[PDB]
């Protein structure tokens, strides 16, 4: 699709890791809240 | 024998001078505090304790952590060998070793945490209800903690009390102590203050520690306290308990063995397969580690200790103190309950309800008013009746009671005597003056041989013969004892007609469910007995018969509030309840009918004879479901007759049965093949308590001998608490099964990739690092969450389990875990695998056989389905993106499995999502999977790569499918009892 | 137990159950494993639909391209005796397997092999990645181009007298355009001379500074006489759209090689969309251990 088709071989793994970490953090928080909810 | 030097030779004066204690008064509280501080608490130095570091260390080098240690060591050595060879090697072996060691560290700390938790909870059961001692201080008698006893304190012990410390007997009356723990002989030896022998083991005036007083009473002084006691030296070093396990723990162990054997065989075999197929020596051990970890459920022992400890805390919360851990398991299996009438079913708070004198039934006891009574207080016979009620009575009121009414105040004595006192004070007047005017010369307390009470009083008035004998007792026996009856002041001989009316009155009041007591008195002739005449208690001089029957007094005693519901739950539960009481069959039959032991419709042989108006002997014994066995009949019966009554009758009530006969009843119940629990408060009850499967001792009133003899202690002495406790006991089994069912399901998805790898010749879908992360890394908490579970509506609506037929791990369990649920978690992971490879360029048809070429480091030319050419690391990266996906597809399916596992009979909609630990587990695992996939550096260290977003969803159809499938199978079970589904699928 | 749990004749049980139980369980499992199989086959069919036949959806794991070689050396070592003939047989059998695909008999007629510039040239676009104009056409690559390593003159290819060859090859990637370095002041030393823009350069050297002296004259054979790959053989349209496609090759003769001593030779390609990796020792470059012990 032309010489400058470098995109067909690139993936933004950085943004993916950032989002996956934000989500992991959120899930961890929700977890702790539910666990200690009653003990306060 | 060697360590013996005592004070027995000293006299009362010598003992007083040495110890320095008022023999009559006892030491003062201030002196008690000083002595306690100086000598120390009356307790035995405890043993030392394992250090915290040694245990933790046992965890590091225990369970199967050893296998992981060898694997980690092998990896380190392999890396070291690589160091010598060509430069710039791959740190793959180095980071693999670093992964195994960490797994061992996390497992060691977690298991250590759980074990400590359980040990601390067990210790809490040591200072809940302590062991006390009755001491005499400042003249007053008080109950104090056993540790507070000091040397020189005046201690008093009675029948059934434990000896707080070695004592010097100052005074005693028929005291018998059992020195079985000291000498070995179980024969009770008498104890008297007289100096019998020079040696301590024989001297009559020395009570040793740890012994118990079988009968009588005695007063002594503490010669030795704590470790100084004779028995203390032996008990501290010589009597230490050893470690003990349960049968629940051993069924689980046996199963762990069978699975371990199959796992090791499969491992070694795969190892040889890898070598025949050209792999590295290190990769062979790696495959073995993965197979063993994926197949051996290492968490079961921890999950059982945790389940038992947590359930015990729930019981201790609900009034059921288990002395041992085995009782927690045995309670769930309880089939028959032999309970007592007074103390357990009722409250033991008697109130005087009705009376019978002047050949009439009279109501009385105005409801805390001045209305007096229904009849004339002026009645002549009533005067004699109240006279005997007040004079023969043993109980007296305590001080400080003058402020409140009689129905509300406290008394000291028997419940019946207390009721009589409250009645006379409300209607008659003051007992202090009445007891004062008629001085009691001699009195005979209630005795089993006599079965009556007795009191001799002198009369201050004129016209009397100067002698008034008063006695009360069983109405049947006292009527046999009297020749005359007092009616309206005029005495008349007792004829058969009067006795018939009396029997009618007894039947009427007894049918009501009230305890009737007979009363009588006699004025002995002055000519035969002068004023000076002494009456001999030891040798009865006065006439016992030809007395004058005054009348009958009856009292009421309502049952506990919770008792009826408890018997109902037992009937729904399939548990048999037996009432063993000292009362009369009419009162027993009644109380039993009211509480629920004898439900409506059921009749005994006598009941049917009465309806039919036929002799009882003629009626068929099998015709009656329930029966009331008399104590005399029980003594006369043989083993076969006892078995006949226990087998053929649904509701049995033993009346007028001595507590000693309980052993025969317990043995008969066991001959049948039932797990029995028996309730006991006294000393005579101990043999039955030991013989019964579950001995329940009364907490409030039970003596130290009974408490020592039993496994469970009822704090409230209520019967409902027993039923609630059995309810808790069944939950242990339900939760344990739900846990075994969970952990075992992941075996099929973790092992199937290896098998497919070898048979199919496709690339490895799931690696070993991920396997360790699954079993050891994330499911640790979810496995435990299954124990916190609540119960299901049906826990009390099912039959008792029998150890012969039921076992925790049965064939139906393997049908659900391996066959149906497992095969599905395997397909969900395989699906996610196929998708990763297909998207990156490898299609499915092309994959069969690429392994030989795939695992060959040397082929940098691998061709995919679309014809591209792949190198070695580029291709390996896609394989690793599959190990991570598999992993996630496993956590995702685990969601459906963990949710469906919660209940086995009901749906989760009915039960609900009220378990907090379980929910915390779903969120935490999901979070860990996302973390391990996304964090940087994991690629090199853990070999996990990032997962793109369209992939997380591949396991979703298999998770919804697992959930929907189990819901329908639960529905079909509830709808069709005893069907094919319940026969095959219900584990 | 042992005998009784195997076969009893009162309850007419075998292994534990009767005939109707074994039949109900077997029927249930057959139906169940059938629904399971059908669902897996359907969820996999939708997956076959999702993807395209002319192009892999994801092409990030293979870039830049690797650099493989013939022969097939295990551990990246080429060791053989010049006397014993049964020492370099495993090598020749491979070399031959690779060159056996460039036979002229295979490349004949107008399709699908068209005659291309005998001298390096630029890219050639045969349209898009569609089925509209049928099977595309690929350029012909003759054997003879490789001069002393062709197996046409000296079948052995060199291994017979202490002068081996190494046919290097660039990993085939769909839609990959090779981009060589430009003539600007920044360029390696080696690459300055013979800057044919249309040629992707390949140059071998010694891993260590010492070995330089012990390595003799690296003689590269290729299209046009240059030490590289002509850009005209790109891009690659994939197997489905370009069956019978031949990738360029470059021969390397390691003349004047010291005898009885292990020599570490690292070959490396240069270019813009070319990047090496410290973990993958075959991404763009390659290592060979040669030891002509005689
Ligand atoms: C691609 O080309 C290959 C070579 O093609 C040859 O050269 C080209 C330029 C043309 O001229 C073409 O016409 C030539 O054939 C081609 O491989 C060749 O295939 C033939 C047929 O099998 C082989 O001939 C046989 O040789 C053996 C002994 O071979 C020795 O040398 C080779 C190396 O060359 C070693 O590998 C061996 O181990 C031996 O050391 C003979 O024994 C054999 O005898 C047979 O024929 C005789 C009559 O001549 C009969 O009497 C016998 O009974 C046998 O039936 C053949 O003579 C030739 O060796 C082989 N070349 C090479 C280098 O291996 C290849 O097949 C082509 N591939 C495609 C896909 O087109
Ligand atoms: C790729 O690049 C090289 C080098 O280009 C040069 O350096 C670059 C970094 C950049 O600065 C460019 O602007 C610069 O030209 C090209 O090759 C060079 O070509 C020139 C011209 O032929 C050569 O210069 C010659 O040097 C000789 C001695 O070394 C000298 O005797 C030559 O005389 C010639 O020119 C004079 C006028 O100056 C004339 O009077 C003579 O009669 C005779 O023609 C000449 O000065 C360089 O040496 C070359 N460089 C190298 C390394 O060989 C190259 O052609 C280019 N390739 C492409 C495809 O564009
Ligand atoms: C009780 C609960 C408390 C919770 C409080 C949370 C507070 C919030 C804290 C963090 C939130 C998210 C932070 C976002 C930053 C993440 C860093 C990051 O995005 O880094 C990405 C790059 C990696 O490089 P690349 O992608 O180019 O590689 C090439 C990739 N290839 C090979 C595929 C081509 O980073 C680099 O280069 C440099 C990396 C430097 C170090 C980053 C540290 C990451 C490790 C831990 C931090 C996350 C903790 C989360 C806690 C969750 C609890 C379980
Ligand atoms: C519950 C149990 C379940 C699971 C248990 C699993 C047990 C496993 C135990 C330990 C595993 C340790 C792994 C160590 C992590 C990486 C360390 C390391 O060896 O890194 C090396 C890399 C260097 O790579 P390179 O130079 O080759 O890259 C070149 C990149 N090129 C070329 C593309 C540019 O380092 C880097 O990249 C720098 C990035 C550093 C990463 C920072 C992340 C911090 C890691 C762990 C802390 C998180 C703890 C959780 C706390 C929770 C709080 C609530
Ligand atoms: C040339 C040679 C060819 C050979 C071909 C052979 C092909 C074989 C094909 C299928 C094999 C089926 C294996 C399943 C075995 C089930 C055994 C089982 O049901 O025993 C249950 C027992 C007792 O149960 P119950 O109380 O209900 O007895 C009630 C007895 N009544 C009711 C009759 C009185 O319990 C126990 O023995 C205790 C628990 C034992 C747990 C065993 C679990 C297995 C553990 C690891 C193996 C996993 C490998 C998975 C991969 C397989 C390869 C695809
Ligand atoms: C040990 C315990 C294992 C537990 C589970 C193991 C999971 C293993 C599943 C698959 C592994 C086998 C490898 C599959 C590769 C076979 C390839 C194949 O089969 O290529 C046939 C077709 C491809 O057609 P095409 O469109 O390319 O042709 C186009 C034709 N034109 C265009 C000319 C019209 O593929 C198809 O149709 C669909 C075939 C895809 C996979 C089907 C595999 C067999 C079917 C179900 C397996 C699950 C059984 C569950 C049993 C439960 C108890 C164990
Ligand atoms: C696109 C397709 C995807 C398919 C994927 C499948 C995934 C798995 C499929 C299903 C699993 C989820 C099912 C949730 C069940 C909810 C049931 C419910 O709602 O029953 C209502 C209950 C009943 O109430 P009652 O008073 O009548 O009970 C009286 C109880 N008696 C009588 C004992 C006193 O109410 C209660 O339980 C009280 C309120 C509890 C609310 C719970 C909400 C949390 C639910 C799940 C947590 C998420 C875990 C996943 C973590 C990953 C996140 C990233
Ligand atoms: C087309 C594909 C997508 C379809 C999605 C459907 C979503 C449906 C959403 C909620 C479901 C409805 C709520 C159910 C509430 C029922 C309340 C209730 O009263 O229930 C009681 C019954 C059991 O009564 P019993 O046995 O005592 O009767 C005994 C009768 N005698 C005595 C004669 C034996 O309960 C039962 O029928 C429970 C049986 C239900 C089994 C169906 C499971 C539905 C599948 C998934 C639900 C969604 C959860 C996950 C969400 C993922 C989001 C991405
Ligand atoms: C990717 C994963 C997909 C997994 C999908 C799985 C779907 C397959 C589900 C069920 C298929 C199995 C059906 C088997 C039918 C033949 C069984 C049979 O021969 O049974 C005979 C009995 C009748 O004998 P009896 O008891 O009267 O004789 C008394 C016997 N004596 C004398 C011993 C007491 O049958 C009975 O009792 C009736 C019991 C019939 C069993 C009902 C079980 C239904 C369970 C699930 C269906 C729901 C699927 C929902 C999926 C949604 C997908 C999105
Ligand atoms: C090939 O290498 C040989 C050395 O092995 C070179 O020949 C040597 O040249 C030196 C002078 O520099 C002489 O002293 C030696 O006697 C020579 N040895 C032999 C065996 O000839 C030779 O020049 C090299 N040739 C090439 C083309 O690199
Ligand atoms: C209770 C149930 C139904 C909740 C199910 C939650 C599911 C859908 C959640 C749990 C973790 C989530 C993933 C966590 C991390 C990422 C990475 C990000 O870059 C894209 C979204 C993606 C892929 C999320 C998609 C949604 C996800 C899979
Ligand atoms: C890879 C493929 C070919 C393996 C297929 C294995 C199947 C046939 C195996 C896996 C688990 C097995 C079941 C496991 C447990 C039981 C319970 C037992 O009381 C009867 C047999 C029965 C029901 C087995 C029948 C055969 C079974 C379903
Ligand atoms: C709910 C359950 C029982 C439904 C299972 C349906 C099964 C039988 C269906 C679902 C998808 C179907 C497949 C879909 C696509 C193709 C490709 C075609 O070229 C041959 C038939 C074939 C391979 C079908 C065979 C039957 C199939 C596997
Ligand atoms: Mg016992
Ligand atoms: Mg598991």
């Amino acid at each position: 699709e032309g010489p400058d088709n470098d995109e067909r071989f690139t993936y933004d793994y950085y943004r993916l890791r950032v989002v996956g970490l934000i989500v992991a953090a959120v899930l961890c928080v929700i977890g702790i809240i539910i666990l200690l909810a009653g003990k306060c | 024998k060697e360590v013996s030097m005592d004070d027995h030779k000293l006299s009362l004066d010598e003992l007083h001078n040495k110890y320095g204690t008022d023999l009559t008064r006892g030491l003062t509280n201030a002196r008690a505090k000083e002595i306690l501080a100086r000598d120390g608490p009356n307790s035995l130095t405890p043993p030392p304790t394992t250090p915290e570091w040694i245990k933790f260390c046992r965890q590091l080098f225990g369970g199967f952590s050893i296998l992981l240690w060898i694997g980690a060591i092998l990896c380190f050595l392999a890396y070291g060998i690589q160091a010598a060879t060509e430069d710039e090697p791959a740190n793959d072996n180095l980071y693999l070793g670093v992964v195994l060691s960490t797994v061992v560290i996390v497992t060691g700390c977690f298991s250590y945490y759980q074990e400590a938790k359980s040990s601390r909870i067990m210790d809490s059961f040591k200072n809940m209800v302590p062991q006390q001692a009755l001491v005499i201080r400042d003249g007053e008698k008080s109950t104090i903690n056993a540790e507070f006893v000091v040397a020189g304190d005046l201690v008093e012990v009675k029948g059934g009390d434990r000896i707080p410390a070695d004592l010097r007997i100052i005074s005693a009356h028929g005291c018998k102590v059992d020195n079985s723990s000291l000498t070995g002989e179980s024969e009770p030896q008498t104890r008297s203050p007289e100096f019998s022998s020079e040696n301590p083991l024989e001297t009559r005036n020395i009570a040793f520690f740890s012994t118990n007083c079988v009968e009588g009473t005695a007063r002594g002084v503490v010669v030795y306290t704590g470790d100084r006691t004779v028995m203390g030296r032996i008990a501290t070093l010589a009597s230490g308990l050893e470690v003990g396990r349960t049968p629940i723990a051993i069924e689980i162990e046996h199963f762990i063995h069978i699975i371990t054997g199959v796992a090791v065989f499969l491992g070694v075999s795969f190892f040889i397969l890898s070598l025949i197929l050209g792999y590295s020596w290190l990769e062979a051990v790696i495959f073995l580690i993965g197979i063993i970890v994926a197949n051996v459920p290492e968490g079961l022992l921890a999950t059982v200790t945790v389940c038992l400890t947590l359930t015990a805390k729930r019981m201790a919360r609900k009034n059921c103190l288990v002395k041992n851990l085995e009782a927690v398991e045995t309670l769930g299996s309880t089939s028959t309950i032999c309970s007592d009438k007074t103390g357990t079913l009722t409250q033991n708070r008697m109130t005087v309800a009705h009376m019978w004198f002047d050949n009439q039934i009279h109501e009385a006891d105005t409801t805390e008013n001045q209305s007096g009574a229904a009849f004339d207080k002026t009645s002549a016979t009533w005067s004699a009746l109240s006279r005997i009620a007040a004079l023969c009575n043993r109980a007296v009121f305590q001080a400080g009671q003058d402020n409140v009414p009689i129905l509300k105040r406290s008394v000291a004595g028997d419940a019946s005597e207390s009721a009589l006192l409250k009645c006379i004070e409300l209607c008659c007047g003051s007992v202090q003056g009445m007891r004062d005017r008629n001085p009691k010369i001699v009195e005979i307390p209630f005795n089993s041989t006599n079965k009556y009470q007795l009191s001799i009083h002198e009369n201050e008035k004129s016209s009397e013969s100067r002698y008034l004998l008063v006695m009360k007792g069983a109405p049947e026996r006292i009527l046999d004892r009297c020749s005359t009856i007092l009616l309206n002041g005029a005495e008349e001989p007792l004829k058969e007609d009067m006795k018939e009316a009396f029997q009618n009155a007894y039947l009427e009041l007894g049918g009501l469910g009230e305890r009737v007591l007979g009363f009588c008195h006699f004025a002995l002739p002055e000519d035969k007995y002068n004023e000076g005449y002494p009456f001999d208690a030891d040798e009865p001089n006065f006439p016992t018969t030809d007395l004058c029957f005054v009348g009958l007094m009856a009292m009421i005693d309502p049952p506990r509030a919770a008792v009826p519901d408890a018997v109902g739950k037992c009937r729904s539960a399939g548990i048999k309840v037996i009432m063993v009481t000292g009362d009369h069959p009419i009162t027993a039959k009644a109380i039993a009918k009211g509480v629920g032991i004898i439900s409506e419709g059921n009749e005994t042989i006598e009941d049917i004879a009465a309806r039919l108006n036929i002799p009882i002997g003629q009626v068929n014994p099998r015709d009656a479901k329930a029966c009331v066995v008399h104590g005399s009949d029980l003594k006369d019966l043989s083993t076969e007759v006892l078995d006949d009554i226990l087998h053929y009758h649904t509701e049995i009530v033993f009346a007028r049965t001595s507590p000693q006969q309980k052993l025969i009843i317990v043995e008969g119940c066991q001959r049948q093949g039932a797990i029995v629990a028996v309730t006991g408060d006294g000393v005579n009850d101990s043999p039955a308590l030991k013989k019964a499967d579950i001995g329940v001792a009364m907490g409030i009133s039970g003596s130290d001998v009974s408490k020592q003899a039993a496994d469970m202690i009822l704090l409230d002495d209520n019967f409902a608490s027993i039923v609630t406790g059995v309810e808790e006991g069944r939950l242990i089994f339900d939760n344990l099964k739900k846990s075994i069912a969970y952990t075992l399901t992941s075996n099929i998805p973790e092992i199937t990739p290896f098998l497919v790898f070898i048979i199919g010749n496709v690339p490895l879908p799931l690696g070993t690092v991920t396997i360790l992360c699954i079993d050891l890394g994330t499911d640790m908490v979810p496995a435990i969450s299954l124990a916190y579970e609540q119960a299901e509506s049906d826990i009390m609506k099912r039959q008792p389990r029998n150890p012969k037929t039921d076992k925790l791990v049965n064939e139906r369990l393997i049908s659900m875990a391996y066959g149906q649920i497992g095969m599905i978690q395997a397909l969900g992971g395989f699906f996610s695998y196929f998708v990763i490879l297909a998207e990156n360029g490898f299609l499915p048809m092309d994959l069969i056989g690429k392994r030989v070429r795939w695992d060959d480091r040397w082929i940098s030319d691998v061709e995919d389905s679309f014809g591209q050419q792949w190198t070695y690391e580029q291709r390996k990266i896609v394989e690793f993106t599959c190990h991570t996906s598999f992993f996630i597809s496993i956590v995702v399916v685990q969601w459906a499995d963990l949710i469906i596992c919660k209940t086995r009979r009901n749906s989760i909609f009915q039960q609900g999502m009220k378990n907090k630990i379980l929910i915390f587990g779903l969120f935490e695992e999901t979070a860990l999977a996302a973390f391990l996939s996304y964090c940087p550096g994991t690629d090199v260290a853990l070999r996990m790569y990032p997962l793109k977003p369209s992939w997380w969803f591949c396991a979703f159809p298999y998770s919804l499918i697992i959930f929907l499938y189990d819901e329908m199978r639960r529905f079909i079970i509830r709808r069709s009892p005893g069907g094919w589904v319940e026969q095959e699928t219900y584990y | 137990g042992w005998k009784k749990f195997l076969w009893d004749s009162e309850k007419k049980e075998f292994l534990g159950r009767t005939g109707s139980s074994w039949f109900k369980i077997f029927l249930f499992y057959l139906i169940f494993y059938g629904c399971l199989a059908g669902i897996f086959i359907g969820t996999i069919q939708v997956l076959l639909l999702t993807l395209s036949d002319f192009e892999p959806k994801y092409q990030d794991r293979v870039a830049p391209p690797g650099l493989s070689h013939a022969p097939y050396a295990i551990k990246t070592e080429i060791s053989f005796s010049i006397s014993n003939p049964k020492s370099y047989e495993s090598f020749v059998k491979s070399m031959h397997k690779l060159m056996d695909l460039y036979n002229e008999s295979s490349q004949a007629g107008n399709s699908p092999f068209e005659d291309c510039s005998d001298t390096p040239a630029d890219y050639i676009k045969r349209g898009d990645l569609d089925d509209s104009q049928g099977q595309k056409k690929a350029c012909r690559f003759s054997r003879m181009w490789l001069k002393n390593c062709s197996g046409l003159d000296d079948t052995t290819y060199g291994y017979a007298e202490g002068k081996p060859c190494v046919v290097a090859k660039l990993n085939r990637i769909i839609g990959f355009y090779p981009k060589p370095l430009k003539n600007t002041t920044d360029l390696p030393e080696e690459l300055q001379a013979n800057y044919n823009q249309y040629v992707l350069p390949l140059r071998c050297a010694a891993k260590r500074e010492e070995d330089r002296e012990k390595i003799g004259s690296i003689e590269y054979f290729g299209l046009g006489g240059y030490a590289g790959f002509p850009l005209q053989y790109y891009p690659y349209y994939g197997k489905r759209l370009q069956k019978k496609y031949l990738q360029p090759l470059l021969a390397i003769q390691f003349t004047n090689l010291t005898q009885n001593m292990e020599l570490r030779i690292e070959c490396k390609v240069y270019g813009e969309n070319i990047d090496y990796s410290e973990k993958d020792r075959f991404r763009g470059r390659f290592e060979v251990k040669i030891e002509v012990k005689s």
